[PDB]
RNA sequence: AAUUGAAGAGUUUGAUCAUGGCUCAGAUUGAACGCUGGCGGCAGGCCUAACACAUGCAAGUCGAACGGUAACAGGAAGAAGCUUGCUUCUUUGCUGACGAGUGGCGGACGGGUGAGUAAUGUCUGGGAAACUGCCUGAUGGAGGGGGAUAACUACUGGAAACGGUAGCUAAUACCGCAUAACGUCGCAAGACCAAAGAGGGGGACCUUCGGGCCUCUUGCCAUCGGAUGUGCCCAGAUGGGAUUAGCUAGUAGGUGGGGUAACGGCUCACCUAGGCGACGAUCCCUAGCUGGUCUGAGAGGAUGACCAGCCACACUGGAACUGAGACACGGUCCAGACUCCUACGGGAGGCAGCAGUGGGGAAUAUUGCACAAUGGGCGCAAGCCUGAUGCAGCCAUGCCGCGUGUAUGAAGAAGGCCUUCGGGUUGUAAAGUACUUUCAGCGGGGAGGAAGGGAGUAAAGUUAAUACCUUUGCUCAUUGACGUUACCCGCAGAAGAAGCACCGGCUAACUCCGUGCCAGCAGCCGCGGUAAUACGGAGGGUGCAAGCGUUAAUCGGAAUUACUGGG
């Protein structure tokens, strides 16, 4: 009835959505361009993309062959933000990896792949660019096989010259291993004597459903040699759709976009059932929800649908659709997820231009925040300044085009907050005096802050006797020292503390809690001006794991980092090291590794540690602080 | 064209009507010359059912009304003997 | 606007092409009227009038003419021509 | 909707007896009445002009069971009426379908009948009523249907209601469960002890 | 019988008494927001952008006006199979009927919105110089001819939209001619002015067999009426601003000519120089008006959402045409802005109709069902059409009703909170025990909104006629969207249903602990710097209740704009 969904993972710039514009040709027209080099339509959609020579995103293109729906998405393949085609996953069963001709499969398409692997669905292998030189006739497929780490066979051969060879083979004699993997295949493999090669594709199919293999395939498209049967592949290969209508209807949303004539639109697959035009249905907010309007969204326009048939993945305007969001309740699915391994790949700075402008850029901020998934940003700061999650080299190129494009905005920042924290240099005494020498209010105490062990945190006693400490007094002197806690004399955080307080002389008729806790801060500012401080930074723990030839060189990055060498081990061909470097220059790490492992390399970290110490100078950053009185008495106490 | 028709009023399920001459363009419960008696549907047996002013009904017959099949329908319901 | 009663459209049309050309035929007799009138002939006016009186009364009854607007043709105009005569 | 809390406690802040839990067995002591409003019950308020009116009117609802809204309608019928306010009032807070059931001693307390009369077991003039605001019009016949006739509770209900002053404005069959509503009841009928006249004056502020 | 009706409080001070503002207690709402939320009834639901609008529908109907017959159903000349009358099947408007087409009618109503409008509007009362399709009264006419054209065929233009030339044809379309009066003009004499026929049934007679003739029904033309509707005129009343004092040249009048259904600077020609204005002209800002709504003892003040009358507008600006009626919401033309189509030659669009979308906004609903009822359009009627209307969905938005159980129940329990630890209080509350089932859940019955209209029959009228026709009884068959209707009966089990605000004074209702002029609260006055009755929590209490608060708004209180009723 429907048609199985196909995947596009053109792994390190495959250039499969290409193959997949090409694919759009062939199953035309009637009437259709035939699309054309480079951009070129191939269901390009957003601005932006075509024009940046690569996709920001995912997209979608209704299509037809050999009698059957077949639907296709590309390509998400760049960088760089590939969450987004993790996300892809959910939103179809089948797949479609297009191999490199440059050294077997691009080492991030093996990311992609064991992620596939993780998917729990069928794929299929792809030799695309055979028309070129250089290609990999009976090279770059074993390198396939090594990289591949599992049973893949090739379901034709080729090799040119001219040549676009494709049901001519295959696998005579020596192909069948999958077959003898089952024990029937197994079985009539026990049987001995040549059979019939649809009597070993029963079982082939058998395993195939299972994702046992990669089916095999070959020949580029530019050549326009075997890109046509290939796809008739991926129409029989492809796994029957799971067509019923018995009801009730469910799903779930995979993703959304914001059009600039939209404004919006929230793609939605039909797990079940069927969602009749103009109706209300279910939703994860437990709140009714009319669909108003939905279409499929072709290749060569977009068009409408009374109604979408089970198992069809179609775009719906919504009031509201938060992603995932259940459309029944309620489907059940299980499958692993991940955001290419890091809680923030680097967050930036993005202060907007402008004095006023900036305030409707976060609104655009928010526009980001609705468009792919994979992102977050919060203001942090005391400025409030933006800390994008977003990681990535040509992503953050991505986002800023789209800046530039949607909006009309921009920033450049990377450098972020230094999240340092000062601590004592050594113990001493102090007083604000008593009575009023003075200053108000007439309370005072004598606080002596000692130096504390790294990682200690604020600490403190009430050293001072009842009642002069008072049940309800010495509180908000501890309240008040937390307040000179607040910011030292360089701005920066305190840390370390051990304020353990003693004399607390005061008079009574004019003696009042808040007069104390006034008094504190002017106690720990003192005692922070006789300290001499030290400056104070993160060093969290750095693994890293990268193919052990480059270990070497990596050992070179040790030298030029500030990071200490740590204890390491091998692991098979790969290797892993336990680094411990400071936040302040792990950023860059991530392109240190990013450079030396050409790409191969991997890393995760978390902060740990808070004492380290560095150089040179010990610059603080502003400031505080205001909105507070008394504070103009702590400037008439510097004089 | 002057007519007399019933005018629908009354509550909800609870129909009222107002038989009452008025110009065959005017909306029905809008502008009109005089009401003239009342029509209860839902009124059954009790001590009221149907009220209808023969007099000006007549006045306005030889004037050229043309009386709504209804208000026809009361007119001879109210008889002339019986 | 598509609208299937649109031949009355087409037919107002077709229909202010004739009343048109009478209104013209009739108010240019009345002219030729006037023109008597001006030239100070009692005898060709009190002609003209005769030759126009019954193709005003007949558009008149066609509702071409409200017959009130005939009647205050043939009104004045018989003052100014039987003024003169 | 209902109170239908604990209904002795008001009796407690009224002081007096709103005959809420006037129940089966006759005079309670089981509450420790006048004297414990609640933990601060042995205050004695200094009761302001405000306060008593309140007061005033809060004791006449929790006798019959009307809340705030219907009742001020109650005093707007009462106010647009001829005679005088006063004895209006308490005439159509008489005149509520379940006041004249509980007179007839059809249920024991109040609410008995109120929840009596709202399922079905009371019929007026051969129409059965729910409502409880229903006006008795003078000169009915207030029953109780057979399918509901002598059920165990109206039966020992109806016992209790023989050492009651008893009403002379209406009668009851007593043979059959078949009372009588008859004439308007006087003012020194009913009451002789709530205050009709704080109550008009609160309203007319 | 029909307005029997007017309350005060806090705060200036050490205290008083005045003056004088501020604030509260009431009622109200097209309300929103927070928390909570069972049901039913009746209402209400874009007050902001008269912002831009995808899609569907919102105005058609008449074969009893006509030529037709493109479909469909029956009939007939003939046709093919084969159980030769059972079937196959081509012709045939010849009937039932009915696309496109001509013609009549409607589309100027119904529905929307309130941008413009300070009077060109509205309200009140009068008025004369008017018209008025349909409906209806009275009196007459209804004679006799012609020429066209759509359709339709042939050809051809254009991608579409949409025609072009050349032929053929009809009418209740069009057009002379006869014909006329109490009609039009005129002093009269005199002059001139109109039209249509169709359907049902039929004895004689008459049939070139097209039918003539008889009769009933209806439509047609003229006039005078009636009713209704509309145009017009005047007076009074109908916001604020003088920090707007002068404005006006078709302006004010006259005379004559034209013009209108009709009076009139309504419009020209000339003549006189007037006209309006301090009882506010002009200019400016704001505004649809009214019946009414809210408030108020009243006088008043605010408002005019729904309901009803009127007026104005229909993307913006302008114009006329058709017609009884528009200078026209779903017509025309023109320009413009804005969207889309294209083969780029040119075309399409107007949701302030009902739904619906985006945008705006604190904020407002279904792309429902049906014409069953009322009303409208058309038609002889049947019927068709109808987002008017009737219902339904939605939202506690409001008003109103009900439920969330009733009775018994001291160990005066546990837990909670308080305490002088003796006890109290939560508390008859709970559990226990006995009943009850409304309302929802489930299963059965079941009103009323329906009157009509059709078929038939008898009778009285009509008439040459026991025929048709009209009317009245009378028979059968029936017409419900709401609708798994209201309502009743039965089933099970206390079973599925209580929150919100407040507790210093004003103002109904208090304590304990946490915090310490901090955190916070606050309508006003004010609290917090101590076992705070004012903050936060708890316990308890009060108020109201499917709501309770808060905010915004109007009036009241406020005799603080005083006319009633002050200085």
């Amino acid at each position: 009835m429907k048609i199985i969904n196909i995947g596009v993972l053109a792994h390190v710039d495959a250039g499969k959505t290409t193959l997949t514009e090409s694919l759009l040709y062939n199953s035309g027209a009637i009437t259709e361009l035939g699309s054309v080099d480079k951009g070129t339509t191939r269901t390009d959609n957003t601005l932006l993309e075509r024009q940046r020579g690569i996709t920001i995103q995912t997209g979608i293109t209704s299509f037809q062959w050999e009698n059957t729906k077949v639907n296709i998405i590309d390509t998400p393949g760049h960088m760089d933000f590939l969450a987004e085609v993790y996300r892809s996953l959910s939103v179809l069963d089948g797949a479609i990896l297009l191999i490199s001709a440059k050294d077997g499969v691009q080492a991030q398409t093996r990311i992609l792949f064991h992620a596939l692997r993780k998917m729990g669905i069928p794929t299929i292998f792809f030799i695309n660019k055979i028309d070129q030189n250089g290609i990999d006739l009976s090279t770059v497929y074993q390198d396939i096989k090594e990289k591949l780490s599992a049973e893949i066979v090739i379901k034709q051969k080729v090799e040119l010259y001219p040549n676009v060879c494709v049901t001519n083979f295959t696998e005579s004699e020596q192909w069948d291993t999958v077959i003898e993997g089952n024990d029937d295949l197994l079985e009539k493999y026990m049987s001995g004597k040549s059979l019939e090669a649809l009597e070993l594709e029963q079982e082939e199919s058998i395993r195939f459903q299972n994702c046992s293999l990669f089916p095999l395939y070959h020949g580029s498209a530019k050549s326009n040699i075997g890109i046509d049967n290939l796809i008739e592949v991926i129409t029989n290969k492809f796994y029957s759709s799971t067509h019923r209508g018995p009801s009730e209807l469910c799903g779930n949303v995979f993703k959304i976009e914001y059009t600039k004539k939209r404004q919006r639109l929230a793609y939605i697959r039909l797990y079940s059932g069927v969602l009749h035009l103009r109706d209300s249905v279910r939703v994860s907010e437990k709140e009714k929800i009319k669909v108003t309007e939905m279409y499929t969204s072709i290749n060569g326009e977009l068009c409408k649908i009374d109604r979408a048939y089970s198992g069809e993945i179609v775009i719906l305007q919504n009031e509201f659709l938060k992603l995932n969001s259940v459309l029944g309740d309620t489907k059940l699915l299980p499958q692993r997820k991940k955001i290419e391994n890091p809680h923030p790949l680097l967050q930036t700075t993005v202060e907007p231009s402008k004095p006023e402008q900036r305030e409707m850029l976060l609104d655009a901020l928010l526009e980001i925040s609705d468009s792919d998934p994979l992102l977050r940003y919060y203001v942090d700061s005391t400025t409030h300044e933006i800390i994008l999650s977003f990681l990535g080299k040509v992503q953050m190129e991505v986002i800023s085009a789209l800046l530039q494009e949607k909006y009309h905005v921009e920033i450049e920042i990377t450098e972020p907050t230094v999240i340092y924290m000062e601590r004592p240099l050594k113990n001493a005494e102090y007083t604000i005096h008593i009575e009023v020498p003075p200053n108000p209010f007439w309370a005072s105490i004598g606080l002596s802050v000692s130096p504390l062990p790294l990682g200690s945190g604020m600490q403190y006693e009430s050293s001072v006797s009842l009642g002069y400490l008072n049940q309800s007094f010495q509180n908000a002197v501890m309240e008040g020292i937390r307040y000179g806690c607040e910011q030292g004399l360089y701005g920066w955080n305190v840390t370390d503390c051990k304020i353990c307080f003693k004399y607390g002389l005061y008079y009574s008729p004019v003696s009042t809690p808040a007069d104390f806790r006034m008094l504190a801060p002017i106690v720990l500012e003192q005692v922070l001006k006789k300290a001499g401080t030290e400056l104070l930074e993160p060093y969290l723990s750095f693994k890293i794991y990268a193919p052990q030839e480059y270990l070497s060189r990596a050992y070179n990055d040790a030298p030029k980092y500030c990071a200490n060498i740590v204890d390491t081990q091998l692991k098979n061909n790969e290797v892993i090291l336990s680094g411990e470097i400071p936040a302040r220059c792990i950023q860059e790490y991530r392109s240190d590794l990013t450079f030396f492992t050409n790409g191969r390399s991997v890393c995760l970290t978390e902060l740990k540690g808070y004492h380290v110490t560095t150089g040179e100078p010990v610059c603080q950053p502003r400031r505080p602080n205001s909105r507070i009185d008394k504070v103009r008495y702590m400037f008439n106490k510097i004089t | 064209m002057v007519t007399i028709r019933l005018a629908r009023h009354g509550a909800k399920k609870r129909p009222f009507y107002q038989v009452v001459v008025a110009d065959s363009r005017n909306a029905r419960n809008g502008r009109f010359i005089e009401r003239v008696g009342f029509f209860n549907p839902i009124a059954s047996e009790k001590e009221e059912g149907t009220r209808l002013d023969l007099d000006r009904i007549a006045h306005w017959v030889g004037q050229g009304a043309t009386i709504s099949d209804r208000v026809a329908a009361l007119i001879k319901e109210v008889n002339k003997a019986a | 606007n598509i609208k299937s009663a649109k031949k009355r459209a087409i037919q107002s049309e077709k229909a202010r092409k004739h009343n048109a050309s009478r209104r013209s035929m009739m108010r240019t007799f009345i002219k030729k009227v006037y023109a008597a009138i001006e030239a100070g002939d009692k005898a060709a006016a009190q002609k003209a009038f005769n030759e126009m009186q019954p193709i005003v009364d007949r558009q008149a009854a066609k509702g071409l003419i409200h017959k009130n607007k005939a009647a205050r043709h043939k009104a004045n105009l018989t003052a100014q021509i039987n003024k003169l005569a | 909707a209902r109170y239908l809390g604990p209904k002795l406690k008001l009796s407690r802040r009224e002081g007096t007896d709103l005959f809420l839990k006037s129940g089966v067995r006759a005079i309670d002591t089981k509450c420790k009445i006048e004297q414990a409003p609640g933990q601060h019950g042995a205050r004695k308020p200094r009761l302001s002009d405000y306060g008593v009116q309140l007061r005033e009117k809060q004791k006449v609802r929790r006798i019959y069971g009307v809340l705030e809204r219907q009742f001020r309608n109650y005093y707007k019928e009462a106010a647009r009426l001829k005679g005088n306010t006063g004895e209006n009032l308490l005439a159509l807070l008489e005149g509520r379908l379940d006041n004249v059931v509980y007179r007839m001693g059809f249920g024991a307390t109040r609410a008995e009948a109120r929840q009596l009369v709202s399922h079905k077991a009371i019929m007026v003039n051969g129409r059965v009523v729910n409502i409880a605001s229903y006006q008795v019009s003078p000169n009915d016949v207030v029953s109780i249907r057979e399918k509901a006739k002598k059920q165990s509770r109206v039966k020992a209900a109806l016992e209790l209601a023989e050492q009651r002053e008893k009403p002379t404005w209406l009668e009851v069959d007593a043979g059959k469960m078949e009372g009588t509503f008859k004439r308007k009841p006087e003012r020194s009928d009913l009451s002789a002890d709530i205050n009709e006249h704080l109550i008009v004056e609160l309203y007319s502020k």
